C-alpha cells in the first residue's frame, strides 16, 4: 500500500479538498570511504596514471 | 537625613583556607545522573609473611583477599532566599546588584564552617590536653613528628591555627638569636614562615567552636566489640557501649568527644610496631560520631569513628597492640563542660569536597554566580498576587573520608 | 512566558508545555491534543458478521 511523511504543513489557512498527494523523501548522505587506487604506469602516451 | 549616597559601607569578611587545602581532585564530577547518590572508591591491600625452615611447603596457611571501600555521598542543600515589595526595595537600590555580593559570602562561609564540623567530627588522632592553648615550638612540631610516625608520606601536610594562637608564636620568633631574616620579619609584619616544624602552618579566624557535654564516673567497657576487618572493612566505625557513667542525663557525649583507651597502643602501620613518645606509649583514640545520653544503671552506647582492628584470622590488618575486651578502662579527654575552638592538623588525602551541578528550572527566570571556584544557582519568581517578588540561591556540596586515621584535631600541652 | 514547542506524530500535531514550582522546587511537563469527530450520515455505515 501507499505510506506517505508527514511533516504537519497543511490544513494551514486554506481549504484543502485535494487528499491524493503522498509526499516521498530524497535522502542525502557524505560517507568516508575505503578505496583502493591502482597506477597503471605504461611508458607509452604518459606514465603516471592513478 | 534624605539624601543617601549610592555607595555601601564595608562589611566584615572570613577566610577561606580548608577548602583550597582538602583534596578537590579526586571526587570531582563523578556525581553525575548516571553513577546515582553516592559512589566508591578502593582501599590498599596489605600482606603478612610466614616463617619456616624448610622448603617443599607447597602446601600451607595461605594469605586471603579482601578489598575495601570508601564511599562518598551528597549533603543537604544550601538554600538562601529573601522577599520584598519590589518597588519599595528598587526606591533607591538599581539592577538588584546590592544582594548578591554578601550571599556567596553567607554560601561559603556555612559551606566551610559544615565542612569543618564534618572534619572534627571524622577525624581520629588526638594531641596533649584541649585545656591548654598553643604557646611554643614543640606544639606545633609534635604534629608533624606524628604524622611522620604513623608512616604516611604519599600525600602533602597541613596544620591550622587562629589568629590570637600565631601572634603568640610570632612573639617566640621574634626572640631568636642568629636568624635577621626571621626577626625581622616577625618584629615588622608578625609573620611566620610557610613551613613551620616541618608542617605548613595556616592561620584562619573562620573556625567552629564545640562544647564537650557533661560527663562524670569512671568509665569502663562493658562488652567486647567486633572490629574484625570483615566487619569494618567499608566505613572504620564501630559500636561500644560503656558502664560507670552518671545515673540518667541527656547527652552524656556530644559530637567531636575523643575517648582515649588506656591499655591499647597505636601501631607504625608498616613495622607493626607500637610507638613509643618520648616518655610514654601512645594510646588509641576514638571520636564521637553522634550525641550518646545515658540510662539507668549508667550504661552509654555510643558510635565511634576509627576501628581498633585486631583481627586474628587476618593478622596483617592489625592496628593496634592488643584486644580491646570487656572491662578495660577509658577516658574522655578534656574537662566536664567546657566550650574550646579546636586547631587542626592533616594530611592531604583525608577528606574530600566536590559540588553537583545545578541545571536550570523550567520557565523560571536564573542565573549563575561564580564565587572562588564555587557556582550558585539564582532563581527569581513572582508566586502569588502579593506583589512580593521571590529569589532563591542554591548551591549543593559532596564530601567523602578517605581513611580517619590520617588527620584530627591538636592542643597544647603542659 | 512558558515554555512550549509542537511535535507531529502520524499527521497528529501535540503540543507540549513546560513548567516548574519555585517553591517545591519541582518540573513537570505535559501534552495536549483536542479531536472532533463528526457523523455525516448513519446510512453509510455500520456492523457486519459472518451470515449463517
Amino acid at each position: 500500500p501507499t505510506s506517505l511523511d508527514v511533516t504537519s504543513m497543511t490544513s494551514w489557512e486554506y481549504n484543502w479538498f485535494g487528499a491524493d498527494v503522498i509526499y516521498i523523501a530524497k535522502y542525502y548522505e557524505v560517507r568516508k570511504e575505503s578505496v583502493d587506487v591502482i597506477s597503471y604506469r605504461h611508458p607509452i602516451t604518459g606514465e603516471i596514471a592513478t | 537625613s534624605q539624601i543617601v549616597l549610592k555607595k555601601f559601607l564595608p562589611g566584615f569578611m572570613s577566610d577561606l583556607v580548608l577548602a583550597k587545602t582538602v583534596d578537590r581532585q579526586l571526587l570531582a564530577g563523578e556525581i553525575n545522573s548516571s553513577t546515582g547518590d553516592s559512589v566508591s572508591f578502593k582501599r590498599p591491600h596489605q600482606f603478612s609473611s610466614l616463617r619456616t625452615p624448610t622448603g617443599d611447603i607447597s602446601g600451607q596457611n595461605k594469605n586471603n583477599l579482601i578489598s575495601g571501600k570508601a564511599t562518598g555521598r551528597v549533603g543537604n542543600y544550601i538554600t538562601v532566599a529573601v522577599e520584598y515589595q519590589q518597588l519599595e526595595e528598587a526606591i533607591k537600590l538599581n539592577q538588584l546588584e546590592e544582594i548578591l555580593a554578601p550571599v556567596r559570602q553567607r554560601i561559603v562561609t556555612d559551606l566551610e564552617t559544615e565542612l569543618a564540623h564534618f572534619m572534627m567530627n571524622n577525624g581520629a588522632l588526638s594531641l596533649g590536653s584541649p585545656n591548654t592553648p598553643i604557646t611554643k615550638w614543640s606544639d606545633v612540631a609534635q604534629t608533624a613528628s606524628f604524622l611522620k610516625d604513623l608512616g604516611v608520606n604519599e600525600g602533602e601536610n597541613y596544620a591550622v591555627m587562629d589568629p590570637w594562637s600565631a601572634q603568640r608564636l610570632a612573639d617566640a620568633q621574634t626572640g631568636l638569636h642568629a636568624s635577621d631574616q626571621l626577626v625581622r620579619t616577625a618584629w615588622e609584619n608578625a609573620q611566620i614562615p610557610t613551613n613551620f616544624g616541618g608542617i605548613r602552618a595556616l592561620m584562619s579566624n573562620g573556625l567552629a567552636s564545640r562544647t564537650q557535654g557533661a560527663f562524670g564516673g569512671t568509665l569502663t567497657v562493658k562488652t567486647q566489640p567486633t572490629v574484625t576487618y570483615n566487619a569494618v572493612k567499608d566505613s572504620y566505625q564501630f559500636t561500644v557501649t560503656l558502664t560507670g557513667a552518671t545515673a540518667s542525663v541527656t547527652g552524656f557525649l556530644k559530637a567531636g568527644d575523643q575517648v582515649k583507651f588506656t591499655n591499647t597502643y597505636w601501631l607504625q602501620q608498616q613495622t607493626k610496631q607500637a610507638l613509643y613518645n618520648g616518655a610514654t606509649p601512645i594510646s588509641f583514640t576514638a571520636t564521637v560520631t553522634a550525641d550518646a545520653n545515658s540510662d539507668s544503671g549508667g550504661d552509654v552506647t555510643v558510635t565511634l569513628s576509627g576501628v581498633p582492628i585486631y583481627d586474628t584470622t587476618n593478622p596483617q590488618y592489625n592496628s593496634v597492640s592488643r584486644q580491646v575486651e570487656a572491662g578495660d578502662a577509658v577516658s574522655v579527654v578534656g574537662t566536664a563542660s567546657q566550650t574550646m575552638k579546636p586547631n587542626l592538623f592533616y594530611n592531604k588525602f583525608f577528606c574530600g569536597l566536590g559540588s553537583i551541578p545545578l541545571p536550570k528550572l523550567h520557565s523560571i527566570d536564573s542565573a549563575v554566580a561564580t564565587y572562588e571556584g564555587f557556582s550558585i544557582r539564582v532563581h527569581k519568581y513572582a508566586d502569588g498576587d502579593a506583589n512580593v517578588q521571590k529569589m532563591r540561591f542554591d548551591l549543593l556540596p559532596a564530601y567523602v573520608c578517605f581513611n580517619p586515621h590520617m588527620g584530627g584535631q591538636f592542643f597544647g600541652n603542659p
